[PDB]
This record gives C-alpha cells, structure tokens and sequence, in this order.
C-alpha cells in the first residue's frame, strides 16, 4: 500500500477508508453516551459512512456458501476502488445499512437496496 | 521470583487504565446530566427575569427599598468560594483558592473587612487547616446539590444580608466555558440591581455575555462543548398584572427568588465543571498508563528473554564442563 | 374546565396540571381564584397552597415564592413546593421540637431572622402534613 | 563527601539536594500516572524545587562548544555551594526553571530569568 505500487488513487481511497473507520473506532463511546443525534453533521455522515462502509468490508464466499448459501461473488480491486469512490463520497448516502452488507460489486448493493426499499413499499 | 513481580505489576498497570477510562466515561456521563439539570432549570429564571423587569420598568419612580436591593456602600465584603465536592479535580480546587487568595489579598490590603463561605468539602477542608482566613458557614455534597444545598446556601446568605451586617456579598465559581480551561469568575450576588441582571464585582452586567445553555458537541472525532448567545427567552410583553399586594412587598417576596435562582445556577455550572476538569484528568490518566503499559510489556518481554537465555546458557555451560 | 396552573421550583416543574379550586396564602392572607379569574399577580408567603380536583381537596406543600394569574394560564413560582404530602407528621413533629429549641440558641440578630424563618417553614410543613 | 573533609556547609547543601532529589524520584511514579495536580502544598514544592536543582546541575562545557555554542563555564565550588543554598534558601521560587538551564553561578541563573521576563 504505496502510491508508487498501487497507484495514487487507490493509495487515497485506501487511507480515507482507514481514516473513516478510525474516527468511527475513536467515536463508539461519544455515540454510547451522547447518541448519533447529539454529535455535529460532518460527525454524524462519518459514522454513517463508516457503518456502511464496516458492512461493505463482509463478501459472500464461493466455500462459506454451503452453509449460507448466498451464491459468494468475485470482486476485482477495480469494483472494489469504484465501489468505495461511491460509498465515500456521497453519491450513495439514502440507503440502508444492510444494503451493502454481504454483497460484491456495489451495483448489487444498490440493487438490494431498492429490494429492502421494495419491502417497505409493499 | 522478579518475573511474577513484573506481570503483576504490568497486571495493576493494565486494571488502573481501564478504571481510569471507566472513571472518564461516567464523568462524561454526569456532565451530560449536568447539562440535563442547568437547561431544565433555566425557563423558571427566565420567567423571573421576565416578570422582574416588567415590576422594576413599572416600579422605577417608586420607593421600593428592599432589603435585598438596598445599597449599603459602607464596605464590608463577603466572598462565597464553591469548589469542588471529590479529588482527582484536573486543576479545580488549587486554582479556586488560589484566585480566593487573590481576591482576599487584593481585599484585606484595602481593608474592607472580608469573610468566606466556604461550600465545597476539597475548600472547607482547606480552610480548616487554615485557620489564618476567616470562615462563615460549611458545606457539602453528600446532600444533594440540585435543591438542598442551594435552598441551605440561599438562606444563610438572606440572613447575613437582611440582618444588615455585612454588604457585597459575591461568589466566586467557575462557568464551564471549556473542556480543558475553566477560569474562575467572582459575581456579586446580594448587592444586586433592580433590574435584576448578573453584575461583575465592578457591576458591569456580565449578562451582556453570560452564554447560557452550553452544550456538547464532537467537533471532528473528540468532544468538545458549544455555548451560544440567546435561546427561548420572551421577555418582552408588559401586561396589566393588577397587583394585589404592596408593590414594595411583591419585590420584597421575589428576590428571594432571584437568589436562590442565581445560587443553584452557580452550583450547577461548578458541579459541570469539576466534572469536566475530571473527565480531563482521566483523559489524561488513561492515556499515561497506557504508554506505562506498553513500555513495562517491553521490558518484561526483554527480562523474560534474558532469563531464558541465562538459564540455558548455565545449564549447556554445566553440561559442558561435565 | 379550569385554568391551567403550573407549579415551578427552580430545578424543575413540580406538575402542570389543572385544577378547579385553589387558595393562594399569600403575604395579605388567603385568596381564592377561580377559572377564567382576571389577572392578579400577587405575591406568597410560606404558607399553604390548597388545591380542589372537583373530585377531592388536596393541599400543597410549599415554602414561599410568587405567583401570577393570566389568562386562564395561571403561573406560580415558587421557592420549595413539594408535590402532595410526601412525608408523615412525626418528624415533623421531630422537626418543631429541633426548631423551636435551636430558635433559643440562634439568638443572634441574624440568628433571629434564620431561626424565624426556620420555623415558619417547620410550621407550613406540619400544617401541609396534616392531611 | 565527609563534612571533616568538606566541611560542613558543603555537606549539609549536598546532603539537602540529595534529599530533595530522593523524595522526587520517590513521587515520580505517582506523578507519571496522575500528574503533578494531585500532590499537596510542600511536596509540590519539592517537586519545583527538584527540577529548579536537576536544572542547575546541568553546564555548558568549554569541549562542547561546538555542540551547543554559549560556550563553556568554569563554576567554582563555593559558587556551586551558594547557587544551591540560594535555590534551596527558598529565594528563588519565582521565576522560571529555563533560566537555571545550561547556565554557571547562579546569579547568571539570575540574570537569564530577568532577560527572559525581559524580551517576552
């Protein structure tokens, strides 16, 4: 994890996803004591990106499969960097938590999403 | 028998961090029911000032003379000191009677007859271990502080003034404008003005900027406190109220009122911010034995490795020489 | 059916509800309000604040303050109101005695007034404990 | 360090700072953990009158000139002796423990705290 082997973008993306989830790690207690609604506004989107973005990290496996049965997917670093560009910044901030999780490809979990939307709607 | 001497020592180290972190959580705890309490408290203060305004903007050419508004500029002073109830206190007690000291110093030397009411138990056991300062009355937190205290403080401070016998009674205690700096403000109480606002020890209407209701908010991944100008006040309408008593008598039953507002506000805001100076302190305590843990993990791993190696190194030394 | 009335200590509100009949004992003695009362903003003694539910009469434990009518939103600040009859008659009988004895030894002019207004609190405390 | 062989003057401000560096690296765990906050009225002032000591202990050496500047300074005994009287006297408690650092004979001590309060 250099800029030089992998790339400045993937470098970038890679240390504002550790930042999110660090800041998030730092403000569990914060949210244990005031909530999510007494913190600020920049606070609260890094909570909930970091929430998604914790859920995102889980992938369904082509072994675990036959136990879980989730049919497991393959997911390039490719969909992997794009995937996180869109859950980062906030291109895909209206959705559920357990819409990113245990997925690959954040096209199926946009799909998903508007499944667990689908839900509600019916 | 050092080996076991360092892991319990590494063991005390590792349970004094977490209950130093547990300490700094329930102190954060109570400062949010710190909070809870002041701006629960605050709209019975804002309809007394409200109504006390209108009395005093309709009573101006009016005789009043109240004993609690009354100016006796014959100079005697009576400096109120609220410190903090339990220890560990970040820099709270030492640096309240220290301004204490200050202010008795800058007193004394104009020779206005001081005297002290001291109401925390860290401050009243400093002032009975020196008995050099003239003290009134004693104080603590075992009781409650929410009612009982302030309603015993309230009275003893009406009896001292109403039975004229000393003038300018003000407290010093200290507003919790900061997680980590809390300076100490001295505001009059007694000798107040009809209008009925907060003054300075010079009289200069620290209302101007009080900043009640502070708050706390994270700013970017640690907490901090945030503290605006104005919030659900509606002092302005005068209505006809038709007074059925004596004017002077109807402010004679409210500054009562006033006193005992302004008293259980002042304990609030130093109750919040000892806890935060202790919230601060444990911060601080967790963080140092952490590092005291990491670096006694490192020279147990080294003494560890070091034994091995010299019981090994005798025992083939041993071996060899046989 | 009735105004509404807000009992206020400094720390909290005491309880909101409305009631019918209420006798304010103020600094000029007794009064009575009734619902749609024109507005008099009195003053309280330590004393007693009877109540009336229209079901039963209820008194109020209370140790002095102010009180204001409006209209039909009658508000009364108070110093320290507690709610109902929260404590029983021998210790405030336990109470007078403590006051009544500590009232010789406060003999001092400050003394006097601390010790006078001790007692008319111990006094509106058992004459609210009766009932 | 014998007070036959030094005096008694000599051994008696040896002995003191002696006894004051003990009791600070005595509290010095406590004063890890907590801080200096914690501590009462006279050991708190054992602890600024141990760093104001362990301060004054230090000297620019004439061989060491390259490695700091400020060069070197020949401090004789009974400057030392009086420098450290001066420090444990209790006179100089006020003013700050940089002024003692990397300094010689105590009224340069002196003369640093003023030129420190001086330029601010």
């Amino acid at each position: 994890l250099q800029p030089r082997i992998v790339g400045e973008e993937h470098y970038e993306i890679a240390q504002r996803v550790k930042e999110t989830l660090q800041r998030y790690k730092e403000l569990q207690d914060i949210i244990a004591i005031l909530g999510l609604d007494e913190l600020s506004e920049e606070d609260r989107l890094t909570v909930a990106r970091a929430r998604k973005i914790e859920r995102f990290l889980s992938q369904p496996f082509f072994v675990a499969e036959v136990f879980t049965g989730s049919p497991g997917k393959y997911v390039g670093l490719a969909e992997t960097i794009r995937g996180f560009q869109l859950i980062l910044s906030g291109e895909l901030d209206s959705l559920p938590e357990q819409a990113f999780y245990l997925v690959g490809n954040i096209d199926e979990a946009t799909a998903k999403a508007m499944n667990l939307e689908m839900e509600s709607k019916l | 028998a050092n080996l076991r001497e360092l892991r319990d020592r590494i063991g005390s180290v590792k349970n004094t961090q977490k209950i130093t972190e547990a300490m700094k959580l329930v102190a954060a705890a109570k400062v949010r029911r710190a909070q809870e309490a002041v701006v629960n408290g605050r709209p019975f203060s804002e309809t007394l000032v409200e109504v006390l305004y209108n009395m005093n903007e309709q009573l101006q050419t009016e005789d009043v003379d109240v004993p609690l508004t009354k100016i006796r500029t014959v100079k005697k002073v009576a400096l109120m000191v609220v410190t903090g109830d339990r220890g560990l206190c970040g820099g709270f007690n030492n640096m309240l009677l220290k301004k204490a000291e200050s202010r008795i110093a800058e007193l004394k030397k104009l020779g206005v007859d001081y005297t002290i009411i001291s109401i925390g138990k860290k401050g009243n056991t400093y002032f009975i271990r020196r008995p050099e300062i003239p003290v009134d009355r004693y104080f603590d937190g075992t009781n409650l502080p929410t009612a009982k205290e302030a309603q015993a403080i309230a009275d003893d401070v009406f009896s001292l003034f109403v039975s004229e016998e000393v003038d300018k009674v003000e407290m010093l205690y200290t507003k919790f404008v900061s997680l980590v700096k809390s300076d100490p403000v001295i505001h009059t109480l007694l000798p107040l003005s009809p209008k009925g606002e907060i003054c300075d020890i010079n009289g200069k209407c620290v209302d101007a900027a009080e900043d009640e209701l502070f708050r706390l908010t994270t700013k970017e991944g640690k907490l901090t406190v945030e503290r605006d100008m104005i919030k659900t006040e509606t002092p302005a309408f005068s209505p006809i109220l038709e007074f059925e008593q004596d004017p002077a008598q109807i402010l004679d039953a409210l500054l009562p009122l006033y006193l005992n507002s302004q008293i259980l506000r002042a304990l609030q805001e130093s109750l919040a911010s000892e806890l935060a100076a202790r919230m601060t302190a444990m911060s601080n305590a967790t963080d140092n034995a952490n590092e005291l843990k990491k670096t006694l993990s490192i020279n147990y791993n080294r003494a560890r490795q070091a034994k091995i190696t010299g019981e090994i190194l005798e025992i083939v030394a041993g071996a060899n020489a046989c | 059916m009735t105004l509404n009335l807000c009992v206020l200590t400094p720390n909290r509100s005491i309880w909101n509800s409305e009631v019918k009949e209420i006798i304010l004992s103020t600094n000029s003695g007794q009064i009575g309000v009734l619902p749609n009362h024109a507005p008099t903003a009195t003053a309280v003694d330590i004393g007693i604040l009877r109540i009336r539910l229209n079901d039963q009469w209820l008194t109020l434990a209370l140790m002095g303050g102010f009180a204001r009518i409006g209209n039909n939103e009658i508000t009364i600040l108070v110093n320290d109101a507690e709610r109902g009859s929260d404590i029983d008659p021998q210790e405030a009988q336990q109470t007078l005695e403590i006051a009544e004895a500590n009232l010789r030894k406060a003999e001092g002019k400050r003394q006097k007034i601390e010790a006078n207004l001790a007692l008319r609190r111990a006094r509106t405390r058992v004459e609210a404990s009766n009932t």
